[PDB]
């Protein structure tokens, strides 16, 4: 497990996500999505 | 677009009825999510590609702070890959079972929550159909947050006749095998308020047949410690008639909930 992932490197990163939230709606929801026609045939 | 080596790993956070999900950072942002882990070959040989396909229809278009967000998806050759919300404090039921039952100002608040959700889903023409403790996850400051959509259906005109969800929790008219509508997501809040408060569902037997029995005649036999405003609420919900149960908006507005609940919206994004 590194060691972002436990003890108090998580909680701190945790909380820090809680109040300063990012724009998700922009850095995710704005990049391509493959069809989902497409999820089980080639990349 | 997404490939598996932009987050790095933490370790597994759970199972699901399709696959794993794992504590993720996306390396760009250093953002913390969930990874759900699909396994193309084996969703193929089950046959369930149309039903995830649903799922994944419903869950990614759903903007709430009570649901649990669905950021984007990606695949590759072997794998489906679902971008998730990551729920700090974990499974509701976990939290339930360790407490035993959960006080009122706890269960006012999920309510509450619940019901908002709900409720936006209902402005959708989506129907949840099985909300339940072990469906539902908790954010950072303990916020429910409903994360299974598995029997969930967009429903925009008709009435239907699936029976699903889960046993302690099947409203009447599933059981006898009529239409059932959005109005049995209000049947299940009303089950899962006295699970919360009582820590056992309401018609719990060690028979299928006596717990539908029991179900179909309202059988409810309040414990004695709740409040005459809890069994108020579970009571108004509770109906056997669809029609009669007490409105989403109905529940966010009850006496009960408005003074025990402490609910908190979560921080958004600000300019
Ligand atoms: C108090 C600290 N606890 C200690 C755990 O050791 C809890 C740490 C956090 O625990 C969890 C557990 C499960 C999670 C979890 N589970 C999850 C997410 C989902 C949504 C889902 O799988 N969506 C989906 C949508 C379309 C198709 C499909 F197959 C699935 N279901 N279940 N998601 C996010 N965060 C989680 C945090």
């Amino acid at each position: 497990i590194p060691a972002w992932a436990s003890g108090n490197l998580l909680t701190q990163a945790i909380r820090q996500q809680y109040y300063k939230p990012i724009d998700v709606d922009r850095m995710y929801g704005t990049i391509d999505s493959p069809k989902l026609e497409e999820l089980f045939n080639k990349s | 677009k997404f490939t598996i080596d932009d987050f790095d790993i933490g370790r597994p956070l759970g199972k699901g009825k399709f696959g794993n999900v794992y504590l993720a950072r996306e390396k760009q942002n250093k953002f913390i999510m969930a990874l759900k882990v699909l396994f193309k070959s084996q969703l193929e040989k089950e046959g369930v590609e149309h039903q995830l396909r649903r799922e994944i229809e419903i869950q990614s278009h759903l903007r709430h702070p009570n649901i649990l967000r669905m950021y984007n998806y990606f695949h590759d050759r072997k794998r489906i890959y679902l971008m998730l919300e990551f729920a700090p404090r974990g499974e509701l039921y976990k939290e339930l079972q360790k407490h035993g039952r959960f006080d009122e100002q706890r269960s006012a608040t999920f309510m509450e929550e619940l019901a908002d959700a709900l409720h936006y889903c209902h402005e959708r023409k989506v129907i949840h159909r099985d909300i339940k403790p072990e469906n539902l996850l908790m954010g950072y400051k303990g916020e429910l947050k409903i994360a299974d959509f598995g029997w969930s259906v967009h429903a925009p005109s008709l009435r239907r006749r699936t029976m699903c969800g889960t046993l302690d929790y099947l409203p009447p008219e599933m059981i006898e095998g009529k239409t059932h509508d959005e109005k049995v997501d209000l049947w299940c809040a009303g089950v899962l308020c006295y699970e919360f408060l009582v820590g056992m569902p309401p018609f719990d037997s060690p028979s299928h047949t006596e717990t539908h029995r029991r179900i179909v005649n309202v059988d409810l036999k309040f414990p004695p410690f709740l409040s005459d405003g809890s069994k108020d609420l579970i009571s108004k919900l509770l109906r056997y008639h669809p029609p009669q149960r007490l409105p989403l908006k109905g529940v966010m507005e009850h006496p009960w909930v408005k003074a025990n609940s402490r609910r908190v919206l979560p921080p958004v994004y600000q300019s």
